[PDB]
RNA sequence: UUGACCUCAAAUCAGGUAGGAGUACCCGCUGAACUUAAGCAUAUCAAUAAGCGGAGGAAAAGAAACCAACCGGGAUUGCCUUAGUAACGGCGAGUGAAGCGGCAAAAGCUCAAAUUUGAAAUCUGGUACCUUCGGUGCCCGAGUUGUAAUUUGGAGAGGG
RNA sequence: GUUCUUUGUAAAGUGCCUUCGAAGAGUCGAGUUGUUUGGGAAUGCAGCUCUAAGUGGGUGGUAAAUUCCAUCUAAAGCUAA
RNA sequence: UUGACAUUGUGAAGAGACAUAGUUUC
RNA sequence: GAAGACAUUGUCAGGUGG
């Protein structure tokens, strides 16, 4: 397969024809809307290693953000920027469900993005039971609680002794450790 | 193996070992007869970033242990720059 | 972790024997029937020395002795046995 | 022609009795990429065509530096519609010969 | 401890009878549910860690793939016939190989089996299998045993284990630069 | 000239969907101050109240890129304990954990990454019929810039 | 408990020999800025910059060069009590 | 208010360092 | 048409500074 053809030559994205194609890109992703949408990847086995299958239902939206921090100015914005995008496809697009994303381009005012939506009213997904548990309905808007994996991340979510502080919920730990706890017969 | 003390330089109990199956989780990076056609394929086509080159023309006149350096300085440590740069002087050897 | 070395003086040294070959043990000086004792097991993992004790020959197992504490055991005629 | 294929072999099989080759062999291009990729690095192609308008590029620039690797005829056709009208599909953006009638 | 505002964060467990309860009629419902089986799966022996604990030993999660195949069954089955399993642990001692067998062994020989197929036996089950297979901390030593002498002292030796251990290096880099000479 | 394809569009297009309230609990974002520090200013009150988004009947987390340093343990969550210990801080007020151990509950697994290649075997939809929380058939179509079967590192696949 | 269908030359497990065993990138990691933590010579997070390797890579709470050892397989994911 | 990183492209000469010839300092 | 690798934008470090 072509797969490890693409996945070891966009690892090199200093090249002179990488960069020249991110010069185009760019070019076109300024000129096109803000929110979009491309009918077929830019990256296509980097969708298919994160849950695509191209099939009918899921969807794939395009997407710009700002570069540079909270400006209130050195507030640093604990949001991740894939984040925010995630965020801002999820409300445009409401009923789809997101189901993760990833980067294409950058540039020094702006980095795009690329976002995996699914349209779990759609039958193939309602059926197809390795993708049937984003129709239950706690996925409802993944992305702004978080739930992606630059929103794991971002929660500090991973195990370990470092993320001790947010392993569990952060709120949650901080209510079990600043919490008094008293028994019927005290100890 | 042990002592059969508390304290040495293999302290500890002492008891019959079994040298377990070694697992497929440790075996990575023993990557292929595929892969590594693979790679060396994406490498000649994708060529070479400027920093690359700037090693390798620092290698040509003024020696390795600066492009050591740089590559430290570009990447943050020495066990990938040791490697980077080592693999730069292979690809020197294998032009000619 | 690292820091569990509670203490044992020769004292005490036979509550570990239940009751009951407390005395079986004690009318016995058999150095080839000797009774076993395990500090580890009992949850002592140093021996230090503050007792007197009989002269009966009696086992012990444990890590961390002190030198009165081998020399009366020795004395008894007993051992140590410095498992881990 | 599959469904007429079928409706044939299964009473060849029910009455004949075949392995299910009582029908015969078939010669046809090849035309999913990861098809023809596959069969280079066995050297299982004899002619190898290549579409030049695909925007995602990526899928495509290692292809003729493979061929070339792999001594295989490559050849860059212009459309890719073009080969999509001998897989019937919209695009299929290669296609390769393996195996032909003499 | 009380600076901040603690008085609406207190968790006081008035209800720890009566989760007990509901526990308990949780346990009877899943067992009734489950009624033939033991409502337990059978977990093996473990020697902890943390040598302040090694003595003991301590009932883990799941006995290994390696000591199954050497029961001479799959995991796959094991699972169905009330059998846990862990994968990524590893057995480096035998005596706990070999005690770990020989509670499947136990188990397999200790328990009957239906057919998928029915005809469905009087069973008249068991609540727990902890019970009948318990946990047992091995022996050591018999009570009893005849002395032997050595005549080292038995504080010796760890003195000067201690100062071999803290002089190695240096030793090694004795050995070393009279080695390297000339 | 005619015509495949791509991309971008409009339709009171066929069929579907989201918003809003509630908001004790829960995941996130933004985020103060009084008070306290004999006063004062980093600090504490607080990663809190307020504000904003988003869900369910539980949510979140989750089968390790873990804890360890022991004869090694073994997903997660909660409880007792570690412990008011370690660590921190005008070592000031004060803040303040974690592993191990006992107990409750105990469930594991899936994708990409193999060429089915002697046969896209997959699938929505329309239509007709039927025993209708759906099946069979015919048809337009999606799809090879990859739908199904297999395989997920615990392993495993091809061959005999 | 019953009752009618029969799958099925399908599918699965099982040992022995051989060959391979693909394993996620603007991500890991490093610097610097701000915030945060009990985390202190620099834990976590976000931004900006530089940006990799595959007998590799992370982690091992005191710095920092080197060499070992141990355990693990990241950057993709679901799920009861 | 000044300097640094990237955004940030293609050019021709001069001075050059390197394998007639491409790699980069002005 | 002007302008053009400078501008500028995103991020950092000096002097001044109710």
């Amino acid at each position: 397969g072509a797969y490890k053809y693409l996945e070891e030559l966009q690892r090199k994205k200093q090249s002179d024809v990488l960069r020249f194609l991110q010069r185009v890109r760019v070019w076109e992703y300024r000129q096109k809307n803000v929110i979009h949408r491309a009918a077929r990847p830019t990256r296509p086995d980097k969708a298919r290693r994160l849950g695509y299958k191209a099939k009918q239902g899921f969807v794939i939206y395009r997407v710009r953000v700002r570069r540079g921090n909270r400006k209130r100015n050195e507030l640093k914005y604990q949001r991740s920027l894939r984040a925010t995008a995630e965020e801002r496809v999820g409300r445009r697009a409401a009923n789809l469900r997101v189901l993760n994303s990833y980067w294409v381009n950058q540039d020094s005012t702006y980095k795009y993005f690329e976002v995996i939506l699914v349209d779990p009213q759609h039958k193939a997904i309602r059926r197809d039971a390795r993708y049937n548990w984003i129709c239950d309905p706690v996925h409802k808007h993944r992305e702004a609680r978080g739930l992606t994996a630059t929103g794991k991340k971002s929660r500090g979510i991973n195990k370990g002794h470092k993320f001790n502080n947010t392993k569990a919920g952060r709120r949650k730990t901080w209510k079990r450790q600043n919490t008094l706890s008293l028994w019927r017969y005290r100890k | 193996v042990k002592t059969g003390i508390a304290i040495g330089l293999n302290k500890g109990k002492k008891v019959t070992s079994m040298t377990p199956a070694p697992k497929i989780s440790y075996k990575k990076g023993a990557a292929s007869n595929r892969t590594k056609f693979v790679r060396s394929l994406v490498r000649e086509i994708a060529g070479l970033s400027p920093y690359e080159r700037r090693l390798i023309d620092l290698i040509r006149n003024s020696g390795e242990k600066r492009a050591r350096k740089v590559a430290k300085k570009r990447l943050g440590s020495f066990t990938r720059a040791k490697a980077k740069v080592e693999e730069m002087n292979n690809i020197i050897a294998a032009s000619r | 972790a690292h820091f569990w070395k509670p203490v044992l003086n020769l004292d005490k040294l036979w509550t570990l024997i239940p009751e009951d070959k407390r005395d079986q043990y004690l009318k016995s000086a058999s150095k080839e029937t000797a009774p076993v004792i395990d500090t580890l097991a009992a949850g002592y993992g140093k021996i230090l020395g503050k007792g007197r004790i009989p002269n009966v020959p009696v086992i012990v197992k444990a890590r961390f002795v002190s030198k009165l504490a081998e020399e009366k055991i020795r004395a008894a005629g007993g051992v140590v046995e410095l498992i881990a | 022609e599959k469904k007429e294929r079928l409706t044939k072999e299964a009473a060849a099989v029910a009455e004949g009795k075949s392995k299910q080759d009582a029908s015969p062999k078939p010669y046809a291009v090849k035309y999913g990429l990861n098809h023809v990729v596959a069969l280079i690095e066995n050297k299982k192609a004899k002619l190898v065509l290549i579409a030049n308008d695909v925007d995602p590029i990526e899928l495509v620039v290692f292809l003729p530096a493979l061929c070339k690797k792999m001594g295989v005829p490559y050849a860059i056709v212009k459309g890719k519609a073009r080969l999509g009208t001998l897989v019937n599909q919209k695009t299929s953006a290669v296609a390769a010969l393996t195996e032909v009638r003499a | 401890h009380f600076r901040k505002h603690w008085q609406e964060r207190v968790k006081v467990h008035f209800d720890q009878a009566g989760k007990k309860v509901s526990r308990r009629n949780a346990r009877a419902t899943r067992a009734a549910k489950i009624a033939p089986r033991p409502l337990d799966l059978l977990r093996p022996v473990v020697r902890a860690p943390t040598v302040k604990y090694n003595r003991k030993v301590r009932a883990g999660r799941g006995f290994t793939l390696a000591e199954v195949k050497a029961a001479g069954l799959t995991a796959a089955y094991a699972r169905t016939i009330g059998i846990a399993v862990d994968h990524r642990r590893q057995n480096r001692n035998q005596e706990i190989f070999d005690a770990n067998v020989q509670r499947l062994k136990e188990y397999q020989s200790k328990i009957i089996v239906f057919p998928r197929n029915g005809k469905a036996p009087e069973a008249e089950q068991v609540l727990s299998a902890a019970a009948t297979f318990p946990i047992a901390q091995p022996a050591t030593d018999v009570e009893a045993r005849a002395v032997q002498d050595n005549g080292e002292s038995a504080f010796r030796t760890l003195r000067l284990a201690r100062s071999e251990k803290k002089f190695r290096g240096i030793r090694e880099k004795r050995a070393r630069e009279k080695a390297e000479a000339e």
